[PDB]
DNA sequence: TATATATATATATATATATATATATATATATATATATATATATATATATATATATATATATATATATATATATATATATATATATATATATATATATATATATATATATAT
DNA sequence: ATATATATATATATATATATATATATATATATATATATATATATATATATATATATATATATATATATATATATATATATATATATATATATATATATATATATATATATATA
């Protein structure tokens, strides 16, 4: 017993292992060429969503999570963040009563449900501009958070995951943070990517 | 894909997908000699055989389900497009809540599901013999709620 | 393709074109390897029997309605061309209107196609004894019309 | 259940896919070579005249189907206004009677059959020189986008579906967007593509 | 019902659709190398032949034909045309007579056969020498193509079709659309291949 | 990985990959030639199998123990994430302590896993009728203590 | 240079002159040596392609500036000179103000612009037809602004 | 250049001139170094590659203006040389006019290219078979416009 | 230089830059023989790779200083000068006390940085929507104090 | 490595490792000629076959001594440490006196033990009941001795 | 067609030359091979024990990394399947006729 | 016979057009939803392996020593002798081809007119 202690998280190598084990598999459809651009372009859109959103928000806010209910019985909270993610956001087809009623039926404190709502919603107005918008500029918290969405949601219709899938960032071009303004704080990441292939001579 | 009633086709169909995607799940890289050997072969088909075998254990519920909902269509007349959409509605109610019950309330997914096919509720369709005739969505998703707690024995 | 009147011949021929088909399909690239396996040989077999089976059972009534238009069209001494046409446009009105009844009433398909056979309704032609006739297109169009309902029973 | 939740759109990516599984299929028809050619034809064709035409009128008119019936149940508009710019459009089979009786069985109010056809036209002539001259210089609107195109459709036989098939764009050139005038705003598209391949060393 | 619209025309693959198809079938007869020749072979002979003269003519003459009898049923116009290709021209095998006769017979208005004669011959001539040289120089129309075609018809006899099939081109090279004077104008056609074979590297 | 209810595709799954790994294992670099040859793929395949063996045999136990839990948390309205760290908890107990026993006395595990669950530990759920219930999580931890001694006869 | 539309062939232009400017950059005199080493060589190719990969990333708002203008330029027939002048405009109100906002309102750079237009402020242009029209500059200005702002959804 | 018929030679000349413009610029003095690397010479090539597409591209609308200009020469039996000028002329009145339309009316260019005729404009030719003949240059200067306005559908 | 954000295309540029200057040092005036010899040429490559790997790993912290910073600027609505100088202030107050600690205390560099931005201390800044505010230098100088203390959890 | 029961799959697993160790020997630079070799293929097999062999021959000493070592841990219920560390003693003890007699009494390596495992030798070990047990090194360390020469019936 | 320039080719005798071949012996130089023994050099091998460096194996536990496997749910990327309709593309299949192309069948003359 | 031409004509199927239309399947959108996967997180827990330590042993192997001996082959000598080749010189003589002469022609190209 107690043979290993695993962690899961994105380790500056989950892009490769993805491109590599997914290619292995497609050669046997594909032919070489055509399966390196099928998992090139499989892992950018996987990259470009997924990542891009999600890994961001996880990292954000994870240490809330542990304030609140350190625990690896922290689950619920990561299956609600997501949800909150896809089915509030972006597609506006529930209202925060549903989320709210679904997790007290899960056994999850309200104010809790109301304020990782209220976070979720304070950094994904920074992530993408429609949400911002949509929202406008109201900061969040547990005593305004289910009204405003509330608001927003039943303005709106359900939306198409279309919108929560691609085409959502795919239309607007942003700020890059290699850029002035409010895009020149984290290159630092992409940074040692370049260090990296100097040290292997590439 | 085009829109194909479940037939054994499907299922060979789907067997033999299964075979090139575990032929080439194996053989990471090295596919060609895999299947050179005849008893990798027989182990990969063994395989997607059990495969299909699951995939369609698990299925016949959902087929129920359709086909209760292309009933409620027939007797109310209801073009083919809603058909499918209130078919996924039932498949929706029936996992979600009839099987797994996440934790949220019928009448909940009822408004969530109305609001998925508002514009608002009550459309107007016309018949083959020009009668046009007007239905509620809410009253007939109320309808098949119950029409399938009866299919379960709920 | 030429015309070929439909019988077991074309039954054959469809059989071995989708084996040919199956068989490239399920070894993607391998083939070769695949073709080798008997097993997998049997059920690529199997399969496209099974899919000659479905392409069969699902037309009989487009061969029914080209019948009955050869019918007509041999009362009325019409040249081949337009025979053809005629049964495809009873193909048309049997699959859209009577079978599945997508939203459209039947005179709309009927002046729908009278402009696709204009140029304007009333042909003349020359039988074999030399005597000229003239026959008037919407009126055969709904001639066949009842004659196609009477088949289905409607 | 709700196991996930699939987006299908064009995701830069359905070339390789279509190009690569058709390649598989068929190399046990041709061989290597034959394969090869046969493939890129095929999605070249498939291209320039799918994607061209009604990839841009669905990114173009998705938005306003979000604004007026905003919704999953959005299926008869696609459907619509494929069946427009099929059936009416390039063919001259039916008139918008035919359409708006059909969609008013399937309960679609009308003025909203008529604005999208107005919008489809409007967009139309944009992309096909053909159809815009034949509707000319007007602007299509619910109140009169019905007696012009009956007008333009009854003055016209049932044409060829070979007009809508290929030869339309076939026949006549048209400004390319790597050009002056109005052919010098849209190749950021296309310029991802060439940053991409060199990135790849390509 | 109504699957699919399927169009059926030359698309720039039909060349390898039918070497790739008929290269598998016939390695069964003759191995690869002789199945290779043997594909290449048929398909320039069909090429040269039947491209191009009839899906010249067919290009030539598909909008008026549209222009006439605009329709789907438009297969007896193409009947005619291939049969005046072939039954009049090229083999001199009938006159003018027969065709008008047997097309009234079958439902066709009789200046509608006249003016369609009279095209395909004013355009056949610029293809084909010999013909040119059998009618001169006449504009042909619906009043004096039947007095013209029969009078050259009838003063020669049957031709073996021999004339019809290859010979005809075989024996008189004709001025290359890769030349001066009244060949200076088409390659944008063979323009495109080129271009198409250096972006696949080849 | 999604979760999936064990069963024999599992089995063959495990084995394939493991036919895999164990191909790149053998022909450290010169993995082709050592797929070519028949004698060594024998061997490696007898020896997947084997490893399969092995893994499904040292399984059971921790599957009684899901077993047990899900049962608990159907007679007591849990939702699926508390049964899946329920089964995680026994499985961890039954492991550590029942079998190998490593030098812990059961309570200090019980504590541990309680701050684990911590936030106190009554939490309240909605069954589907609507009644909110309220279960100890300290009590149904050495609940299913008992029962699980009493499984192994302990 | 002379104007031409933004293509692949602007994104590999840049890169080799980049490259050209970089070559010349580090060998400061030596530039023969250094030419002649392929590792700065891969150095500074992969430096060019970085350059040129930011400066696209960092150019799409600009396009779509001078797309947005482009279109309300057509549906007004302004001829070229001024539809470059407003696409000038909008990359500078969006750069100054949407995106950093240094210290100036609005209205403020409106005002600018518009002494920039000045001789005085509604033109006339014959379209095509021959029919002359006249259009403001400030209104359009204006106009451009709150689509601008729709755009970036501000 | 003297006159040669367009064709995939001059796809293929123009290729390969570009690719020497290319190095020439990219290695601004080390054109050596630069000719030895592979990696600069894949994107030169590349780059020249891009820079033939677009040149081929934009020039279909010309070629079917000389077309179309040669079809009404051959119909009016004229020399050689005025062909190639009302080629140019075709293409000049479509590029200014249809596709951009700078702002000038067409009959203005149609009386400029008139006095760019003149010496009056009813040149006389004498045909191969000794028959002189006549034609008005504004006629057909006239003539081929409508007829290029029917090309693009203007 | 002028105000760039870090990239990667820094790193390059520092790369082949330090390798400028050692090729420069290490042939003190016969660079050229140097600058032909390959193995020297290796050593300095790497050198130089070497140096940027240094200076890399010992900017991060300013970097999240900057970044502190930015932050701080964004929700207080400071213009970009002022949001450099506490970058500026926050690198200094990172270094010369809490990495190294010279001896002075905070609230003496506090004091410092202070009479620095005096002219005293409450500027008055209008946001975009025309609603001006006011901030404590001092104040917000603390608060970045403790959040400085807060990152590296002093 | 980490621990495991030793069983067929350690059997085939040091069997295979052992192929790629003489594909490697023989080919010492031209390993992949002697990969593609399918005679010198069977003789590394039947080579490794033998290796395998003879170390299984030679390890059934080990295994009882380990399982004898195990008994007599279960018995003074000792935790699996030290459970390993006496395997170890009394395979060293069998190994270098019990077959081989290399020239020390027994005693001797009885007492390099000794000062092996103290600290001192008297062990207090709190069993699952909780109640504490103590049991000396030296005399188990004796005691395990005399069973051995029982097992070998010295 | 006419030159000249040399490139080869086919018809009969001299070069240096090597291509060799033989056919006869004699050399030196060498590649090997024996036949007896002697070295040094290193290739393994066995004998006994000792090191070091590794390759695995086990014996207990502890890590990190990973390959999977579950157990709960949530994502993303897909692979299919379905339910509704619509495309384009192509696989066939009809229904009428027309081509070319070639696959075989039906009237006399050559290979 | 099988197969190829030189005319006329079928049927048959191989494809390709020329229109209309099916059904089927190949993909692709368009929305809703499954189900099965391929991965990826998110926590918990296994199990099995890939490694890495953390101690103690094995066996096995790879090398290296530390002595003694083999046998085997790698070379090198020590002497006598072969045998086979690599050349070389001796003399005589063929044939073959590779270049150069000594005449007469070709044909073929490289040029030049």
């Amino acid at each position: 017993g107690r043979q290993s202690h695993k962690k899961i998280d994105v380790r500056n190598d989950t892009s490769t292992r993805y491109k590599g084990k997914l290619y292995g598999i497609f050669v046997n459809y594909m032919g070489e060429k055509y399966a390196q651009q099928l998992v090139e372009n499989m892992y950018s859109n996987y990259n470009d969503v997924f990542v891009e959103i999600y890994n961001k928000m996880h990292n954000a806010l994870r240490p809330t999570l542990v304030k609140l209910a350190g625990a690896g019985a922290t689950f619920p909270l990561w299956q609600l963040v997501n949800e909150a993610i896809y089915a509030v956001y972006l597609t506006h087809k529930e209202t925060a009563s549903f989320l709210v009623t679904k997790y007290v039926a899960r056994g999850v404190p309200a104010m809790t449900v109301k304020t990782l709502l209220a976070e979720v919603g304070n950094q994904l107005k920074e992530l993408v501009p429609a949400v911002a918008e949509q929202i406008g500029s109201v900061t969040l918290d547990h005593t305004n958070v289910v009204s405003t969405v509330d608001n927003i949601v039943t303005s709106m219709p359900a939306l198409p995951n279309s919108y929560a899938g691609v085409l959502m960032k795919t239309k607007v071009p942003t700020v890059t943070p290699h850029y002035a303004g409010t895009g020149t704080f984290s290159s630092m990441e992409s940074a040692y990517k370049a260090l990296e292939d100097i040290e292997r001579g590439l | 894909r085009r829109n194909r009633r479940l037939s054994s086709a499907s299922v060979y169909r789907y067997y033999l997908k299964r075979i090139s995607m575990n032929i080439g799940t194996t053989g990471h890289v090295n596919g060609l000699s895999i299947a050179g050997n005849p008893e990798i072969m027989r182990a990969i088909a063994r395989l997607s055989e059990q495969e299909t075998y699951n995939w369609v254990t698990d299925y016949a519920p959902s087929h129920l389900a359709k086909e209760v909902v292309k009933q409620i269509s027939g007797k109310y007349n209801i073009p083919g497009a809603y058909q499918g959409l209130l078919m996924a509605f039932a498949e929706k109610v029936l996992a979600n809540y009839i099987l797994d019950y996440k934790g949220e309330p019928l009448v909940e997914i009822h408004h969530n599901f109305l609001w998925e096919l508002m514009q608002g509720f009550i459309y107007t369709f016309v018949r083959k013999d020009g009668k046009p005739v007007t239905v509620d969505m809410s009253k007939v998703l109320t309808e098949i709620e119950d029409a399938l707690f009866k299919l379960v024995k709920k």
